[PDB]
């Protein structure tokens, strides 16, 4: 509770060190704040690649859906974050999970003009 | 008041200086002396006076307070000219117009708009949308994109009506009370995208005004919405700050509210010919509202005249621009519901208590037609109805009730804890016996950090009683005290005979010791 706010904090100030403090002192990968939103939320919208694989390497849900609709992955192609999407990828994100409108993330991937990205994602399925 | 002397009320945040001066010129030219002053709450004060028949001969104020002291008589029609009609816009006569009649004269135009800091933003967004990619960059020059107050609903109004959010619909020349447009697909789509800035960190759900203007007066921040009352503190900070229309939402114009400064006659003055007078031919010229803008800026004016020159002003042209794409006030006095219930809505939607659509569901419900009442912070009263309504019980923060019947059903159990009382409303059933058990109950709640909400069937008489009952016991009082206290709150409370006089010989129970202290 107190060091999942903190792991919420430092995930989404990428802070890297922090993060892992607090992982090792027991804050819960998979802490929630009151809209669902939990530090590989953050971490993914932020850019933060490392502490997204130290987070999804200690059980992060990669296919955790914040109380809005949002996945880690809707998150990280808003901004055409290729490497964060592929590590995501790799744990097993579904590239095919809506979001409250419907959009996938290769959608969103062009509603924020990052096409680069959006033809990576338009090969998967 | 006093024959042949004008009084005027008008607020300190506003030019009174430049309209006592304006008097100066009216007393030069007739003899007649001319008074201003500020008091601190005038907006309070000037119910409580004016029914007396005392006040001040004419009070400014926003047109929207101006419904409800015309339903209380406090007032005078006036019926100026078409001729002098066509000096303002006419938008800013439909705001002073109540039940058809005009009760005021329109003096100044008050909306949002978008400042901007024109050193860290030259250029600043057209639209909503790109303002989370704005966002971006700026925190990573240890700035932010957008701070404004998120904690009073008229703030955050001009997204939230953006895509067809409304308070109160208007048609024939009437507001429809129960036509409220806050749960409409508009409203759920502006305050969703407001809500997806907050859980994104692009602002945060407990910046209030101070915070804001704290933080765009220091650089901190490159925008922050805000009216014209506030360029002041801008003009001292020297941020090199600009004014401008606000971003659109899906393509949308942001639709702030619109607030028309206007100057009532109080209905019981004895110089109304006299302040018409004085509105119409000293204060409603360019040279009077100059005198009064120069004092305090007034933001866009109702006169077309002075508003063409006044416009020359960027600053000002945008704020006739966000208020011609904005919506006026509603001045019935049904939007005092409005305020409260949206103000709980957007808090609970900014901090994840509760999802949009609940939210707006709650208040839309309170604004158009009723909802539970709070008593104390952690004890509410309703009706068996609302006991059905989970997005209303939410909106309270309730986490437990007292079910005060012996028919009505549970419907949310193992989403709150529920305390039984099973009597009837009659003149048998033995209410006061289980006084003791419910009190327990709503300290037991309480102290574990909960909230109660007490119901009936009509929330009007067990329920009703079992509130005066702990008012009574906790606080030390008497019947009639609580009762008065929970009759202004919820004021179709009405226990039946019987459990009155239960609760009177509660009351000798609970204070039968209290003289000795």
């Amino acid at each position: 509770s107190d060091l999942g706010k903190k792991l919420l904090e430092a995930a989404h100030a990428g802070q890297d060190d922090e993060v892992r403090i607090l992982m090792a002192n027991g804050a819960d990968v998979n802490a929630m704040d009151n809209f669902g939103v939990t530090p590989l939320h953050l971490a993914a919208y932020w850019g933060h690649f490392e502490i997204v694989e130290v987070l999804l390497k200690y059980g992060a849900d990669v296919n955790a859906s914040d109380a809005t609709g949002d996945t880690p992955l809707h998150l990280a192609a808003k901004w055409g974050y290729l490497g964060i999407v592929e590590v995501l990828l790799k744990y097993g994100a579904d590239v095919n999970a809506q979001d409250k409108f419907g959009k996938t993330a290769f959608d969103i991937s062009i509603d924020n003009g990052n096409e680069d990205l959006a033809e990576i994602l338009q090969k998967l399925n | 008041i006093e024959e042949g002397k004008l009084v005027i009320w008008i607020n300190g945040d506003k030019g009174y200086n430049g309209l006592a001066e304006v008097g100066k010129k009216f007393e030069k030219d007739t003899g007649i002396k001319v008074t201003v002053e500020h008091p601190d709450k005038l907006e309070e004060k000037f119910p409580q006076v004016a029914a007396t028949g005392d006040g001040p001969d004419i009070i400014f104020w926003a047109h929207d307070r101006f419904g409800g002291y015309a339903q209380s008589g406090l007032l005078a029609e006036i019926t100026p000219a078409a001729a002098f009609q066509d000096k303002l816009y006419p938008f800013t006569w439909d705001a002073v117009r109540y039940n058809g009649k005009l009760i005021a004269y329109p003096i100044a135009v008050e909306a949002l708009s978008l400042i901007y800091n024109k050193d860290l933003l030259p250029n600043p967004p057209k639209t909503w949308e790109e303002i989370p990619a704005l966002d971006k960059e700026l925190k990573a020059k240890g700035k932010s994109a957008l701070m404004f107050n998120l904690q009073e609903p008229y703030f955050t109004w001009p997204l939230i009506a953006a895509d067809g959010g409304y308070a109160f619909k208007y048609a024939a020349g009437k507001y429809d009370i129960k036509d409220v447009g806050v749960d409409n697909a508009g409203a759920k789509a502006g305050l969703t995208f407001l809500v997806d800035l907050i859980k994104n960190k692009h602002m945060n759900a407990d910046t209030d005004y101070s915070i804001a203007e704290a933080a765009f007066n220091k650089g901190e921040t490159a925008m922050t919405i805000n009216g014209p009352w506030a360029w002041s503190n801008i003009d001292t900070s020297a941020v090199n700050y600009g004014v401008t229309v606000l971003p659109t939402f899906k393509g949308q114009p942001s639709k702030p509210f619109v607030g028309v400064l206007s100057a009532g006659i109080n209905a019981a003055s004895p110089n109304k010919e006299l302040a018409k007078e004085f509105l119409e031919n000293y204060l409603l010229t360019d040279e009077g509202l100059e005198a009064v803008n120069k004092d305090k800026p007034l933001g866009a004016v109702a006169l077309k005249s002075y508003e063409e020159e006044l416009a020359k002003d960027p600053r000002i042209a945008a704020t006739m621009e966000n208020a011609q794409k904005g919506e006026i006030m509603p001045n019935i006095p049904q939007m005092s519901a409005f305020w409260y219930a949206v103000r709980t809505a957007v808090i609970n939607a900014a901090s994840g208590r509760q999802t949009v659509d609940a939210a707006l569901a709650a208040a839309q419900t309170n604004a158009a037609a009723g909802g539970p009442v709070e008593i104390l912070p952690f004890l509410y009263l309703g009706s068996a109805y609302h006991a059905s309504r989970k997005d209303m019980l939410d909106a309270l923060g309730i986490t437990a009730l007292i079910n005060v019947s012996a028919n009505c059903p549970n419907h949310f159990e193992g989403h709150y804890q529920y305390k039984s009382i099973p009597v009837e409303d009659n003149h048998k059933a033995d209410i006061s016996s289980w006084f003791n058990e419910a009190i327990d109950f709503i300290d037991s709640i309480k102290n574990a950090g909960g909230r109660v909400f007490v119901h009936s069937q009509a929330g009007i008489s067990r329920s009703a009683t079992i509130c005066l009952a702990y008012l009574m016991r906790t606080n030390r009082v008497k019947l009639d005290e609580a009762f008065e206290f929970v009759k202004q709150r919820r004021s179709i409370i009405s226990p039946n005979f019987s459990f009155m006089g239960q609760l009177l010989q509660f009351e000798s129970q609970v204070l039968a010791h209290h003289h000795h202290h």
